[PDB]
This record gives structure tokens, sequence and C-alpha cells, in this order.
């Protein structure tokens, strides 16, 4: 039902602008706070700051007031968080969150934006073939990160996904699967792999 | 700013016992409307945080009971009973007496449990990659306790460690163990040149010939 679908992330050159987007819905968006929150690759989070529902009230994280604006359309159902001089201290997970505090409390999926001189680069993709345990092995892709699921998220027991590996500008993964014998070769097994940065949608079937 | 203050791991926690999680706050979090206003959320891996308690006395809704928390205004405790193995992940405090919110660095709960040795898989390149010029070769280790384990790679008997990448997973929300898997990247001609691939944990050894 309460959904806040996130998009306007990907990668950016140091110096430039960017606006994220939170789309609300299940909800009377007009009639609570939205806030920002942003965690780094591997690290805690930051607020950034909030936003009441007539938008006459905006708060910010004070070293962050120059370089982030946050505004909503009540009319779209929608919240956004414009940035501007962005550096590679940018670089985040970017979470839209409701009434934070409170019974209300809800945070989005969040949307990566990487501050990066470098070229997104789409992955290559592996089978990863011999209970039994099968995988696909994920290579060569910028910036962060890729998805991997198995029949499209079907399949979640025995997944165990590894975080990712940068090496030499470039990031790699795997993630293997173990099921019942007599469920494969017998039955499909799939991993679909997204990277969201080049817009690659890419499914491998597991073969013998 | 206030500055919320904790640990980055709790202490290892065995399941079915009591988990305590300490954080500390540079002002005082009550107010003099008697509330004190702190926060703890839970992120679980691959999810975004989710809260556990606000303001000290109240729960989430589908948080259970499980979870307490409490404290003299600038120093506190979240009391996790029965620990069960799906509350794996980091315990986050955080306030807003005063803006901005602010949160502490987060708390990785730690489960105790029994050693487990992995059971470990080797996947020799797939044949669509041998185009590439490379070959990769991938060791996984599954479902092990504790997390420090060592892999070795070995092509002919001989060890190898260039072209090596390795990387873990979580502790696992249902089982708290841990899987790990490790990657041999080589040419094509180097992977072609030799026959016997080896990796081992530490003593379970997996190999094949090519």
């Amino acid at each position: 039902e309460v959904k806040l679908l996130e998009s306007g992330g990907g990668l950016v050159q140091p110096g430039g602008s960017q606006k994220l987007s939170c789309a609300a819905s299940g909800f009377d968006f007009s009639g609570y706070w939205m806030s920002w929150v942003r965690q780094a690759p591997g690290k805690g989070l930051e607020w950034i700051g909030e936003i009441n529902p007539d938008s006459s009230t905006i708060n910010y994280t004070p070293s962050l007031k120059d370089k982030f604006i946050i505004s909503r359309d009540n009319a779209k159902n929608t919240l956004y968080l414009q940035m501007s001089k962005v550096r590679s201290e940018d670089t985040a997970l970017y979470y839209c969150a409701r009434e934070t505090g409170t019974r209300f409390d809800y945070w989005g999926q969040g949307t990566t934006l990487t501050v990066s001189s470098a070229t997104t680069t789409a992955p290559s993709v592996y089978p990863l073939v011999p209970s039994v345990t099968l995988g696909c092995l994920v290579k060569g892709y910028f910036p962060e990160p890729v998805t991997v699921k198995w029949n499209y998220g079907a399949l979640s027991s025995g997944v165990r996904t590894v975080s990712s590996v940068l090496q030499s500008g470039f990031y790699s993964l795997s993630s293997l699967v173990t099921v019942p014998s007599s469920t494969w070769p017998s039955q499909t097994v799939i991993c679909n792999v997204a990277h969201p940065a080049s817009k690659t949608e890419l499914i491998k079937r597991i073969e013998p | 700013d206030i500055v919320m203050t904790q640990a980055a791991f709790s202490n290892p926690v065995t399941l079915g016992t009591s988990a305590s999680i300490s954080c500390r706050s540079s002002k005082s979090l009550l107010y003099s409307n008697g509330i004190t206003y702190l926060y703890w959320y839970l992120q679980k891996p691959g999810q975004s945080p989710q809260l556990l308690i606000y303001q000290m006395s109240n729960l989430a809704s589908g948080v259970p009971d499980r979870f307490s928390s409490s404290g003299s205004g600038t120093d506190f405790t979240l009391r996790i009973s029965r620990v069960e193995a799906e509350d794996v992940g980091v315990y986050y405090c955080a306030q807003n007496l005063e803006v901005p919110w602010t949160f502490g660095g987060g708390t990785k709960l730690e489960i105790k449990r029994a050693d487990a040795a992995p059971t470990v898989s080797i996947f020799p390149p797939s044949s669509e990659q041998l185009t590439s010029g490379g070959a990769s070769v991938v060791c996984f280790l599954n479902n092990f306790y504790p997390k420090d384990i060592n892999v070795k790679w070995k092509i002919d008997g001989s060890e190898r460690q260039n072209g090596v990448l390795n990387s873990w997973t979580d502790q696992d929300s249902k089982d708290s163990t841990y899987s790990m898997s490790s990657t041999l990247t080589l040419t094509k001609d180097e992977y072609e040149r030799h026959n016997s691939y080896t990796c081992e944990a530490t003593p379970i050894v997996k190999s094949f010939n090519r």
C-alpha cells in the first residue's frame, strides 16, 4: 500500500547538479512531513533535511544548506532533492522518508548517486555451473550498484550474494543458490542482473 | 549538532540470550515535557532502515515486545531479549531534541552460534567467458561460522595469489552463518596451460582437472 519510489540517481561529474525524485502512493502525501537521509558506501546515516506539508518550513543540516534544496509537489505527490556543485563526498544512497520518529515512520528503497569523472560501464555476466549449488559471476561494472536476483526474485531461500569488490576502477560480485538436486537441472533456474546506471537488464539461464 | 556515540559491533550473542546495545548522547535528550527524544532503527542487510522504538517508550508497529530501551538522559541501552537469528543487522540510535537529526555510527549485532565448517564448491570458468580473454575460477564456501576463514588457491599444486578476489556475505537471517566466494581470474591462455585447480578452506579442499 504505502510506497515511496525513488529515482534520479546515477553518475554525475564533480561540480554538477542532480535532482532526485520520490514518488509517494498509498497515503495522503499532502498531510505528512517528508525527509531526506543519505548513506555513503560502508558508512552510517546523515540526515539531509525535511519539509512540511505546505512547504513553508524546510530544515537542513547546516553544512548541507548551500548545496541541497528540498521541494515538493503535492499535486504530483512527489518529493524532490536538488543538489548542485556536487563533489566526491556526495556519493551515497539517498533515502526519502515519511514523518521520521513517529508511528508513520517509513523509508523508501533508496537511489544511488555517484560523483565521478569515470565512465559508466555495463557488467559482463557468466554462469556458475558444477542438493546442488549454482551461481552467476558479475564483472567489470561501474558505478555501483548491481542487483542480482534468481527467477525474478521468486527464488530466495538459499541465495547467498557476497558484497561487491572494487579493483582497478571496476566492481565485481557473485551470487550463488543452493537448490535440491531433484529440482535442478530438472527445472529452470535463472539469474536476473540489473545495473541501473547503464540501464542494463539481463538474464542468464543456468544450464548443464 | 548533538553527537551520538555507539560501538561498531556488539559482543557475540548466543541465540535465545539477551543482547544489549548502548548509545551515549553529548547533550541530554530529556526535554522539560518529560519526553526523551531518542530513537532506535534497525537496518537489515540490503534493506533501508526501519524504526524500532521512538521516544524511548514506544514500539513501532510490528516490532516485537522483545525490544526495549532505557537510560538516564545521556546514556541509553537497547535490550533485545531472546535474540532470534532474524534480529541480525545494524542498530542505529538517533535523536531530535535539536535540529539537525543525528544518528549514531551503528552497531552491528553479532550472533554467536555453533562452529560450522564450510560446504565448499568449485566452479570452472564457463566456456562463455573464454572468448573474452579471461577465465575466472570460483570457490564458494557456504554456511560456516565463525567469519574469519582463509582460502588458498593452487594451480597444478602450486600456490597462486595473483588475480584472486575474496568477498563475504553478512551473517545469515535464518541460520546465523556466513558464506564467502573467492574468484581466481586468469587469462584464457594461463587457464588452458594448466590442468589442476584447487581451493582449500582454513582443512577442506575441493579441486578439478580441466
